[PDB]
DNA sequence: GGTCAGAAAATCGGTTGTGGTCAGCTGCTGCCACCGGTTAACCTCCAATTCTGCTGCCAGCCT
DNA sequence: AGGCTGGCAGCAGAATAACCGGTGGCAGCAGCTGACCACAACCGATTTTCTGACC
């Protein structure tokens, strides 16, 4: 059955799910619901960049620049290794 | 009842599916016979794969792609149709075809006896006619209309024959005008006198025709108004002609069908209540053939009056369609495709539906419509059982298609082959070796395995202690095998068990739990003294390693099964790990003496003193390391740590020898010292040679007066001592060791003479062919036996072969016979001896012609040990499915029945001599009243286990007989008691209270085949077993006496016949055809005429049958007889079986009565029912009026009274599955979940063991005093 | 030998501006895939054994 | 005069070759977009905090 759970895929994926929330645990608040709101980690919808401007009340422009600011920060290796042994 | 199928159970109930079940059940109805489009692979609409039907493909993910998130869930998508849902709903959701004409189950039709047939009475060749489209049926008929019309009609019917009648006259004077004509024409032509007259004579035959063909169709009317007087419903119409007339002269008052239309019109206009007093009115009255008849019909009907079940599901109006991942269509790799063939029997249904429903809608003949619907009914009933009637649909390469019904049964069906034996996860084979440094609780495990086995564990261990960072990492480290991998590998397998099991597994100690340790190798290294109990050679043998998770299962394989916990057999109580062949070649070596041999102790004086007597085995030691002292020399060495013997000990000591201190003196030889210093330290010295049977003697007392762990650890320790000293044995064979004996040519010469006087005699003519066959091979028996004898007596004491067979370690006498000496006589292939003989030995070398002799018997021998395990197996299936259901439920019966027990009796001259069965008979039961001796107190009270000491007691107190407690008089209602079944044979103690005592006697009773000889027409081996367990009548069937009297012996032709005269002045009983070969009974003198017989006297040499035994002696004595002839199949090859793993069998057969007179109470005659049911109900009937329901006692077979059993789900796995299906459904009968089988189909614990109530809610809580102090 | 306006830093954030950029249809247009109907010399009936229970059948006392 | 009882006999079942018309799907692609990144600049306070001179 070359389309069947493989039993280890699945808890690699809870653990892949438990270090995320962890990461993006770890930042701040507004940057945290930026990045869950832009990728859609909270209910699996993802969300437009003028709807996360609209309920966070600031620009697109601004929105888009701290996406960026808080990609990088995800991005340092500081915050990135634990992540970058899933992949 | 609901069906999400959470684990909250309590019944199974199976009925009969009606049609507006079947559209309530299904999703949408399948009318198109499409399964997936050619290009795109994607499931068609409205087809046999629809996802709009059977739900989507892809998870929460539509077709058409308007939806695609878990966001919207159970959404319709309202384009294309798919709701948006997981895709495990494709294996639980089903659909239906909606038929344009009725079709019947074939399984209510065809299988024997024919249910539609018992219902509404019509015989099964009546039935497939009408079914099939052959013959019509008259399914209605008016009485009023047709009462009058009777004499309307026949006034028409009167006028239309007087007017046949009318051009009947004409055409006879149309013939005499034209044979007037013809005297015309022909009485003036001169002719012959003939010749004139042969026309008129034509014309006479001309009007003889005519005649007669008014006289067939007068006849032709004459059978249309008969049949229209005796018209009547159920009544077939052949001549479809007939019929056409019938309809069009008579289209009033009846109307006729053809088919399962017209089956269901019958079934319409049924009233079962009338049908079934009409039935019990004949049962009640009437006699014979009609009563017989009337009582199989009252099975059905009674089924289908009794509960709110509708005759009418017999007949269908919508097949459904099981859902499309239990019939795959399945791509291989590279575009193959992959269906399940039932995708072929739906199209072929959906096809001649949907080309019936044209041919309907659009308006055809007869003939052709027809033709369809019995096409389309040939169609259905080869989806639901393909082969039934007619030929099977074949597929390509003519092989019939796997049809729905064939998904159940055989030993390829669901319930034999996933239901009961699955695959499972963690699990490896390889091959064993021998472990003889291993302790008895462990097992070798190569590394390779242990890896892959462990490695979850070895996953996480390797995460927590931080050489990879997670559990990808983890993986790829361990299959890659990098080295930090065997130092957690072996922290991780540390004290965690693992099951050993090698097919096949005869009986419970086939599964063992090991401890496992690592190995550098890839074979598992098991101990050499469990060889036994798995039956496990090392010619390329291989076993099975699982593995238990849960902390219940590391608990169970750690006291439950744990190997060092089961050393005695479950079956009589002997011990299995006792050391086998080759410690036993050891240990009789070490403790055998040796006369004369050196430093051997000699009292010689005179000059100087004794110089053989030692100061303390460490002396004797040093003086055997040095070459002074043999070991199996006579000494007197000088004992302290050894306890002496009951004896001496009195003698020297008396009462209380403190033997860690005191000092005493032994004359024995140092093997013998250096054998009890294994021993255990209270244990008492023994001073005797080794011999197998006395090792077994040991270990069983030891296994009966010390704990289990001492006993383990003293047949380790008999282990490495065996083998040690049967090393340095000298046991080798070679050619010299083999000696012939020196007067085996005078032997040969001697039976010569006279094997040839006997063939000249028949030469002479004075014998016939069988009887010089007789005396030749009577010569040769005892030709054999007498060089057996010679050579037995040539052979030296201190042989190897020799001192291989007199130990028991190996073999018999009959195989160094063969090898030295005369290999005897051989049989044939039919069984018969060639009286040749084979007068070469092994040694010696087998000639051409005698070796092509012997190959006859040793190919017969292999063949017949290839089926006996097969039959063997088969004997075992049928014992576990028959005692699944006596486990033990309490711990007293508290009755005050039991059997009696043989116990030693009376010798002629007077003492007591035991009887030899005692140790199968007697043992290990509880005392059912007391023991009094001849006006005397009790020796052993009542509730006494009866072990050793008590039987000693009470045979040196002289009692004959006491009454022991048995579970044949259990008087538990379900399962029998633990006070009744007594002590346990594996342990020691009384059995539990979970214990599936049933199980363990069908594997102690079947475990023992393949060793069990036929001969060399009363059967004696195997099929005598079989054929006691199924109650079955014998081949050589001996009557028994009907009652006491005298016998008057009649001699008629070439036979006998016997007819006895009682002395009570009764009836004279006459048994007539008894055969020639049955010769006549002998007891204490032959029977002859005017001899005394008992009332159950076996009259002939043979078999009696257990009916009537059972007919003629009451219950008890056919409990004695069935014993009783299953032990003497068993004693005849040396297996021992306790009788208590019989009487459970038996007690499983007697359970039922068969009721002769109905009373007042729904017991139908010849039923057999439950004496626990018929009891109770019984007392409930005769209670406010008495009538009560008469019962006789039955026995029947293991196959009669297990697939007569409660559950239909255990019934159903066993043995003919369309059978007991087909009419369970019928019944609407529920099942309770109580079994032991049922239980393990769905999933959940078993009732008995560590399952029960009892065990299972047991709350555990640090006690008072320790939570405190922590 | 000290107080007040201006200049000069990121900083958080709004504007804005256009410069593509990608898709979202949208005709639409050709085409291609698929379903349905039609063909008028004549020639008109298929390719092993073992056991248990059930039913059909024929002589034969009984009325 | 037949009938319904009796074995007796025989059998099912289980285990071990093209045209024409039409119609809807479909894929390929210029061609409106129109929302959207997206750099990229440009300012709007903002706060600090020197910087510069003032008397
Ligand atoms: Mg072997
Ligand atoms: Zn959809
Ligand atoms: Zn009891």
């Amino acid at each position: 059955d070359s389309e069947a759970v493989v039993a280890v895929d699945a808890v690699s994926f809870t653990l892949l799910q438990d270090q995320l929330q962890s990461v993006l645990d770890t930042l701040s608040e507004r940057e945290a619901g930026v990045v869950r709101l832009r990728f859609g980690l909270t209910d699996g919808q993802p969300r437009t960049l003028d709807e996360i401007g609209q309920v966070y009340g600031v620009t697109r422009e601004r929105i888009r620049q701290i996406e960026s600011k808080t990609m990088s920060k995800l991005r340092h290796p500081s915050r990135s290794q634990v992540l970058r042994d899933y992949l | 009842g609901a069906m999400l199928d959470v684990n909250f159970f309590d019944e199974l109930r199976i009925g009969l599916a009606t049609a507006e079940d079947i559209r309530q059940w299904s999703y949408g109805e399948v009318k198109k016979p499409e399964t997936i489009n050619y290009r795109t692979l994607k499931p068609e609409k409205d087809g046999l794969f629809c996802e709009k039907i059977f739900g989507p493909t892809r998870d929460w993910e539509c077709y058409c792609g308007k939806y695609k998130r878990v966001r919207f869930k159970g959404i319709i998508c309202e384009r294309c149709g798919v709701e948006v849902t997981r895709a495990k709903v494709r294996r639980e959701r089903m659909g239906h075809i909606e038929l344009a004409a009725p079709v019947t189950h074939i399984w209510y039709f065809k299988g024997v006896p024919s249910r539609l047939g018992y219902l509404l009475d019509l015989a099964p060749k009546d039935l497939e006619k009408i079914i099939y489209f052959a013959a019509y049926v008259i399914t209605s008929v008016d009485e009023e209309m047709r009462h009058n019309e009777l004499s309307t009609l026949e006034a028409e019917m009167a006028v239309e024959r007087k007017a046949v009648e009318d051009q009947r006259d004409g055409e006879l004077e149309a013939r005499a005008q034209k044979l007037e004509a013809d005297l015309a024409e022909l009485e003036a032509e001169g002719a012959k006198a003939d010749a004139r007259r042969k026309v008129r004579d034509g014309g006479e035959r001309e009007m003889r025709q005519i005649r007669d063909r008014a006289q067939r169709e007068l006849d032709r009317l004459e059978d249309i108004w008969s049949t229209f007087t005796k018209l009547a419903p159920k009544q077939l119409i052949v001549d479809e002609n007939l019929y056409r007339e019938l309809v069009d002269r008579y289209g009033e008052y009846f109307t006729g069908a053809m088919g399962a239309e017209s089956i269901q019109k019958l079934i319409e206009n049924f009233d079962i209540d009338a049908e079934a007093e009409s039935l019990r009115d004949v049962i009640r009255n009437g006699k014979g053939q009609k009563k017989l008849r009337a009582l199989k019909r009252l099975k059905v009907v009674a089924a289908f009056q009794q509960s709110g079940n509708s005759p009418m599901g017999m007949v269908l109006d919508a097949v459904p369609v099981i859902p499309p991942e239990l019939r795959p269509m399945v791509q291989l790799d590279g575009g193959r495709f992959a269906t399940s063939d039932l995708n072929d029997l739906y199209r072929r249904v959906i096809n001649r539906n949907n080309r019936l429903k044209r041919l309907i809608d659009l308006g055809a003949p007869e003939i052709i419509v027809n033709n369809e619907k019995r096409m389309l009914q040939e169609s259905v009933d080869a989806l639901f059982d393909n082969g039934r009637r007619g030929r099977p649909v074949t597929g390509p390469g003519n092989r019939p298609l796997k049809s729905l019904s064939d998904l159940l049964k055989g030993k390829q069906g669901r319930f034999r082959q996933n239901l009961l034996g699955k695959r499972v996860d963690y699990s490896g084979r390889s091959v064993i070796v021998v472990g003889p440094q291993l302790k008895l609780h462990q097992c070798g495990l190569p590394k390779l395995m242990a890896l892959e086995l462990f490695k979850p564990f070895v996953m996480k261990r390797l995460v927590d202690l931080n050489h990879a960072q997670n559990i990808k990492s983890a993986k790829r480290m361990v299959e890659r095998q990098r080295p930090q991998v065997w130092d957690v590998l072996e922290e991780v397998i540390a004290e965690h068990p693992v099951l050993l099991n090698r097919a096949p597994t005869l009986h419970r100690l086939g599964i063992q739990a090991f401890e496992p340790m690592l190995v550098e190798g890839k074979a598992i290294q098991l101990h050499p003294l469990v060889c036994e109990a798995f039956n496990a050679d090392f010619d390329g043998d291989q076993m099975a390693v699982h593995l238990p998770l849960s902390a219940e299962a590391q608990a169970e394989a750690r006291i439950l099964m744990l190997s060092s916990n089961n050393i005695l057999s479950p079956a009589s109580g002997r011990p299995l790990a006792m050391p086998r062949l080759d410690m036993v070649t050891g240990l009789y070596y070490l403790t055998t003496e040796v006369p004369g041999d050196t430093g051997e102790y000699q009292p010689a004086s005179g000059d100087h003193p004794e110089t053989g007597v030692y100061s303390s085995p460490a002396e004797a030691i040093m003086a055997a390391d040095r070459g002074v002292l043999s070991v199996r020399a006579k000494i007197k060495v000088r004992l302290t740590q050894l306890r002496p013997p009951v004896e001496i000990e009195a003698e020297l000591f008396g009462h209380s020898g403190w033997q860690p201190g005191d000092a005493w003196m032994a004359e024995t030889t140092l093997g013998r010292v250096m054998f009890n210093e294994l021993l255990p330290l209270g244990y008492p010295f023994v001073n005797k040679q080794m011999h197998k049977k006395v090792q077994a003697a040991i270990i069983n007392d030891l296994a009966e007066r010390y704990p289990m762990i001492v006993v383990a650890q003293t047949v380790d320790k008999l282990k490495d001592a065996g083998f040690y000293w049967a090393t340095r044995s000298g046991v080798t064979v070679s050619m010299a060791d083999v000696l012939v004996p020196p007067r085996k040519k005078e032997i040969l010469d001697h039976y010569e003479e006279r094997a040839d006087k006997v063939e000249k005699q028949f030469q002479r003519g004075a014998l016939n062919h069988d009887e010089r066959n007789e005396a030749l091979v009577e010569i040769w028996k005892e030709a054999t036996d007498e060089v057996g004898q010679a050579l037995r007596e040539h052979y030296p004491d201190d042989n190897p072969i020799i001192t291989i067979v007199d130990s028991g370690a190996t073999g018999n006498f009959t195989q160094t016979r063969t090898l030295a000496g005369m290999k005897g006589l051989v049989t044939n292939p039919k069984g018969e001896f060639i009286p040749r003989p084979v007068k070469s030995s092994f040694r010696e070398g087998l000639t051409v012609l005698e070796y092509f002799i012997n190959t006859h018997g040793a190919r017969k021998g292999l063949a017949d040990t290839a089926l006996r395990t097969a039959d063997s197996g088969y004997l075992t299936r049928r014992l576990v499915d028959v005692s699944q259901d006596v486990i033990v439920r309490e711990h007293d019966c508290q009755t005050e029945r039991g059997i009696v027990v043989e116990l030693a009796e009376r010798a002629p001259d007077g003492t007591l001599i035991r009887d030899p069965y005692i140790e199968t008979s007697a043992y290990a039961r509880t005392l059912g009243t007391d023991a009094v001796d001849e006006a005397g107190n009790v020796i052993v009270e009542r509730g006494q286990d009866l072990g050793d000491p008590e039987i000693d007691a009470l045979l040196a107190a002289g009692i004959t007989q006491v009454k022991v407690r048995s579970v044949l008089t259990c008087a538990t209602s379900t399962g029998v008691c633990a006070t009744c079944y007594g002590r346990s044979m594996a342990t020691g103690k009384l059995v539990d209270i979970g214990e599936a005592v049933g199980i363990v006697a069908a594997q102690s009773i079947g475990e023992p085949g393949t060793q069990l000889t036929m001969r060399t027409d009363i059967t004696g081996g195997l099929p005598r077993v079989q054929e006691l367990f199924e109650a079955r009548v014998p081949r050589g069937k001996a009557p028994i006496a009907d009652v006491t009297g005298r016998v008057r012996l009649e001699d008629g032709e070439r036979f006998y016949k016997i007819t006895i005269v009682p002395d009570d002045g009764g009836e004279e009983v006459v048994y007539d055809k008894i055969s020639k070969r049955q010769r006549l009974r002998v007891f204490k003198r032959v029977l002859s005429d005017g001899d005394h017989v008992e009332v159950g006297q076996q009259l002939m040499e043979g078999s009696a049958d257990p009916h009537e035994v059972l007919r003629v002696q009451g219950p008890r004595e056919v409990q004695i007889h069935l014993v009783r002839e299953v032990q003497e199949v068993y004693r005849a090859q040396g297996v021992s079986i306790h009788d208590k793993h019989i009487e459970v069998i038996v007690r499983q057969m007697l359970r039922r009565v068969t009721i002769i007179d109905s009373g007042s109470t729904e017991f139908l005659p010849g039923s057999l029912i439950d004496r626990a049911e018929f009891e109770a109900e019984n007392r409930r009937v005769v209670a406010e009026g008495g009538e009560p329901a008469a019962g006789r006692p039955v026995l029947m077979g293991i196959t009669k009274a297990s697939l007569a059993t409660d559950s239909w789900l255990s019934a159903a796995s066993f043995q003919e599955t369309t059978r007991v299906l087909t009419d369970a459904a019928i019944n609407c009968r529920s099942d309770k979940l109580n079994g032991l089988k049922e239980n393990v189909i769905i999933g959940k614990l078993i009732p008995a063991g560590t399952g029960i109530n009892r065990y299972r809610n047991i709350a555990v809580q640090p006690t008072e005093e320790a939570r405190a102090a922590a």
